[PDB]
RNA sequence: GCUCGCCGGAAGACCAAGGGUUCCUGUCCAACGUUAAUCGGGGCAGGGUGAGUCGACCCCUAAGGCGAGGCCGAAAGGCGUAGUCGAUGGGAAACAGGUUAAUAUUCCUGUACUUGGUGUUACUGCGAAGGGGGGACGGAGAAGGCUAUGUUGGCCGGGCGACGGUUGUCCCGGUUUAAGCGUGUAGGCUGGUUUUCCAGGCAAAUCCGGAAAAUCAAGGCUGAGGCGUGAUGACGAGGCACUACGGUGCUGAAGCAACAAAUGCCCUGCUUCCAGGAAAAGCCUCUAAGCAUCAGGUAACAUCAAAUCGUACCCCAAACCGACACAGGUGGUCAGGUAGAGAAUACCAAGGCGCUUGAGAGAACUCGGGUGAAGGAACUAGGCAAAAUGGUGCCGUAACUUCGGGAGAAGGCACGCUGAUAUGUAGGUGAGGUCCCUCGCGGAUGGAGCUGAAAUCAGUCGAAGAUACCAGCUGGCUGCAACUGUUUAUUAAAAACACAGCACUGUGCAAACACGAAAGUGGACGUAUACGGUGUGACGCCUGCCCGGUGCCGGAAGGUUAAU
RNA sequence: AGGACCGAACCGACUAAUGUUGAAAAAUUAGCGGAUGACUUGUGGCUGGGGGUGAAAGGCCAAUCAAACCGGGAGAUAGCU
């Protein structure tokens, strides 16, 4: 439920919460927790690779199940979990031989279903089988690319991807990017689609959101020096330039895809 | 003490002075 | 004011102390340099 | 059983003092300057043997050497450590 | 030595870091000390730091470092597995009193505690580099129960007043006591117990987890404080004696209660929120190979051991960083009284200082302040600076608005003391007493005693009652930027940056991109509701025409065109 | 509840005066802003010079920054003084 703020200071005259009200009130599993460091975009050089990137909340890491291997054992739902690390919500289950796991959570699942992998399994949201037993048409998340690696495919709080057609060893798929693609008919897709829909209803009202978040602030380049940025200088406001990145390379418009190694697997690019 | 010297020297200059004190360009 | 040198021992010998010279090929020859120099305190290291 | 030359090597002195003329005739104490690698067990069995005394217990501490100016040259003494051996009742030392 | 003044959330006390003998005693005054110096953090000599429980070391790990092999690289070398280091964090245990010129939770007195050993005696499943549990964790907020501590009373000892009065509703001082051990309280959490079974916990498992069934609602865990003991003790105002006048010895009264009360404790709690809140060991437990009556295990008792290093002294400073005995800077702990909301402020206590040149005089001028006739911004670039306002409670309060605000709008009234209501009220606390009880740190009743606002009425004093310190000037128009924030350490705090938001675009995961000759790493243990880059910069109404130029995207028939 | 309000600690540095061979190689006095947060602080760690970092001022990188410091090439060159 999103939930509009009042206006009683600035900073909460735009806040939009996302409220979930079946999420569990307590600690998480503690067995399936893990240390989860922060790096602040720095490599094994310390230098900053990659930039924005610093501070925030400490978060526990949970482990996922995205390989759901339990095959035949039926598993009932125990509990929704929030997960900091991701988008999507987790729900944690617990299988008859006496092992829990999270798994994502999909979009009408709820505390008390049962879920079952394998390839006997029924076709109800949350079982996980193959998608050469998947029928076409069909909307899937958690897809592997190969099988056995773990799904890799529709992770993210809302998404989910269409079953488009089947010929022999490969499935397509209909991205949610809208790019088509071959997969091999043997990996193993989720029913349903994921959670937490309107995750990109929120709005976070003020900038100390984002900093808990972990997103330092983006100086734009024009207001730079020229040694700093391509963009930079000028005496006032002068941008009499092509946009650039940070290193010279064009952005409004030029691609970047180098990899003819995948290209056989590509359908059909987004458009 | 002229090592109290070197004192005074190395940094009376190091110091190094603060500047021009009468704000002219004489331009 | 808050001046440069704010001492700390552990921070001294972990930075230039002997093992740390002595750990790296440029720290050593710094102790070769010390010593043809004739140094009679050859690092921080008391 | 520590060998009689170790025992032998550790005590070095008696320490005279207001204080050890103290601690000698209230607590029957005795203030030794020994060896600066002697441990308390060295001092103990050293004294129950060179001795012949009973030594109830061994309070042991280092005492850093000063540093003097002969004329204008600076120099520094050396570390000592210093033994307060307490003996027990009705036992008495020179 | 007597006065005076200053700090007193410090200018007092304890430490860490850092320094490294500056500590104490004797002696000296050449140099140092912004003067003299008999003094000194100065010179010289001597002395001084005592630990099983404090800390370190040590067991454990974080970020991170190193890194056998390994991968990579002209060489040097880079990364990194197993591992091994690494605290700022986790891990056993001691308190009170006395004492030194200088050390003390270290010495002494008294009373404890912990972990290892060996050794007997009883008992008998022991065993890990493995499994599980635990350790183990966020912010904010609300109270309640307490204590530290303080005040008053009582008690004891002393006093009866340099000047009117003061045998009393008078004055002064004291009224301290620990760890431990026992009790298990306020209160918090929790359903217990038994049996059977089980694709899980890399194998196993009696353990955990999960299925069943039966029985019992009542067992368990944690837990401040209190009480008792510790303690016939110690301490204790004072006295009694000697006195090197410094001291040392002996003796020693009362040693209770009520109220108030923490930012400390219960509380690693409870409630709630979203931004979703370290690890590993110690500890507990389970079995594996193994051992089979041996080994080992726990239980008691005894005995032994607990090493080594630090411990002086300063530590918001004359001893640290600032070249200085420098108006600077420096993290943690303690937190008395009166007034006060208060850790502000004023005055004080404990305690510590009077800032290492003074003496005069009382010109101009400068510095920091006080007051000012009449006028009241006429000054000036400009009301710069000053002056003014200032508290609590109540009344009342506009345009506009994103309906939250504006707004403490503005503006105004009251405010002291005494008495009465009421010899001190409402309220708070809560005794005795009585009753009940599955009986205790119990439950009712009961109201003594203590504490104690606020209000009204009457009176009264002064020029003035928020009397001192402290403590908003207000309003109107308008430009810019939405806001809170950030920034040129050392002439620029802004309209500049950032921001939430918006849009374009790239990116299908071995992602793009970036650091790296490379291996690799970040992105990200993420997967298009995601990530990167660019521009704009809340919100509201909107965002029009041009693709000729320059770019970018797409095209592939033709022309031209490289090595070969 | 709040990047809420007033306001000490704490962090900062808007104005004025002093000082400018200073008490001080950027401070004092009187006022000033924030003051539960994009806060602040202790300890330890990491990023290295055409490189870092940067809520971006060409800011900061040991009182030094439109390319640190030290040593070396090196007695650079200097139609200039
Ligand atoms: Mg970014
Ligand atoms: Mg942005
Ligand atoms: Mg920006
Ligand atoms: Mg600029
Ligand atoms: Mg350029
Ligand atoms: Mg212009
Ligand atoms: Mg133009
Ligand atoms: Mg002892
Ligand atoms: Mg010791
Ligand atoms: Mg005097
Ligand atoms: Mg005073
Ligand atoms: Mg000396
Ligand atoms: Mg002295
Ligand atoms: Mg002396
Ligand atoms: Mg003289
Ligand atoms: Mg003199
Ligand atoms: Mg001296
Ligand atoms: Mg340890
Ligand atoms: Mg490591
Ligand atoms: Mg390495
Ligand atoms: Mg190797
Ligand atoms: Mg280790
Ligand atoms: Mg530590
Ligand atoms: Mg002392
Ligand atoms: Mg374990
Ligand atoms: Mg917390
Ligand atoms: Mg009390
Ligand atoms: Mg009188
Ligand atoms: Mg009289
Ligand atoms: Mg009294
Ligand atoms: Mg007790
Ligand atoms: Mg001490
Ligand atoms: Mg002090
Ligand atoms: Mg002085
Ligand atoms: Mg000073
Ligand atoms: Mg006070
Ligand atoms: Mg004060
Ligand atoms: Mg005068
Ligand atoms: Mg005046
Ligand atoms: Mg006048
Ligand atoms: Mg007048
Ligand atoms: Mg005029
Ligand atoms: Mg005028
Ligand atoms: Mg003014
Ligand atoms: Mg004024
Ligand atoms: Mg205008
Ligand atoms: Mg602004
Ligand atoms: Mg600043
Ligand atoms: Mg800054
Ligand atoms: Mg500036
Ligand atoms: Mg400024
Ligand atoms: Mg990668
Ligand atoms: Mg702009
Ligand atoms: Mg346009
Ligand atoms: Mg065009
Ligand atoms: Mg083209
Ligand atoms: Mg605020
Ligand atoms: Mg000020
Ligand atoms: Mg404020
Ligand atoms: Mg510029
Ligand atoms: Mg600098
Ligand atoms: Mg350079
Ligand atoms: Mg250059
Ligand atoms: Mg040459
Ligand atoms: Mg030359």
């Amino acid at each position: 439920a999103v939930v509009k703020c009042k206006p009683t200071s600035p900073g909460r005259r735009h806040v939009v919460k996302v409220v979930n009200p079946e999420l569990h009130k307590g600690k998480p599993f503690a067995p399936l927790l893990e240390k989860n460091s922060k790096s602040g975009g720095r490599n094994n050089n310390g230098r900053i690779t990659t930039r924005h990137i610093g501070g925030g909340h400490k978060q526990a890491y949970r482990i996922v199940d995205f390989k759901r291997n339990k095959d035949g054992i039926p598993a009932v739902v125990e509990r929704l979990e929030y997960d900091p690390n991701r988008s999507a919500n987790i729900a944690l289950v617990l299988y008859k031989d006496g092992e829990r796991r999270y798994i994502l959570a999909p979009k009408g699942l709820k505390a008390g279903d049962q879920i079952q992998s394998g390839v006997d399994a029924a076709i109800k949201p949350g079982n996980t089988l193959p998608m050469r037993n998947i029928p076409v048409g069909s909307t899937v998340h958690n897809v592997e690319m190969k099988p056995g690696k773990g799904g890799q495919l529709a992770r993210s709080a809302g998404t989910y991807v269409q079953i488009v057609a089947r010929d022999g060893a490969y499935v397509t798929l209909r991205l949610r990017s809208g790019e088509m693609r071959k997969v091999e008919a043997d990996c193993r897709a989720t029913l349903g689609e994921v959670g937490n829909a309107e995750h990109m209803l929120r709005v976070l009202g003020k900038a100390g959101a984002a900093r808990w978040r972990g997103v330092r602030p983006t100086v734009r380049g024009t207001a730079m020096n020229p040694v700093d940025h391509p963009h930079g200088g000028g005496e006032g406001r002068n941008f009499g330039k092509h946009p650039v990145t940070p290193w010279g390379v064009q952005t409004k418009g030029k691609k970047t895809r180098s990899n003819k190694r995948t290209d056989k697997f590509i359908v059909r690019r987004r458009s | 003490m002229s090592g109290k010297m070197t004192g005074i020297v190395k940094w009376f200059n190091a110091d190094k002075g603060f500047g021009f004190i009468t704000p002219d360009d004489g331009s | 004011m808050k001046r440069t040198f704010q001492p700390s021992v552990l921070k001294r010998n972990r930075s230039h102390g002997f093992r740390a010279r002595m750990a790296t090929k440029n720290g050593r020859q710094v102790l070769a340099r010390r010593r043809a120099k004739g140094r009679a305190r050859l690092t921080v290291s008391k | 059983m520590i060998r009689e030359e170790r025992l032998l090597k550790v005590l070095r002195a008696p320490h005279v003092s207001e204080k050890a003329s103290t601690a000698m005739e209230k607590s029957n104490t005795i203030v030794l300057k020994v060896a600066k690698d002697a441990t308390k067990a060295e001092i103990k069995a050293a004294v129950q043997k060179l001795f012949e005394v009973e030594v109830e217990v061994v309070n042991t501490l280092v005492v850093k050497g000063k540093v003097k100016r002969h004329g204008q040259r600076i120099g520094r003494r050396s570390d000592w450590k210093k033994a307060y051996v307490t003996l027990k009742e009705g036992q008495n030392l020179d």
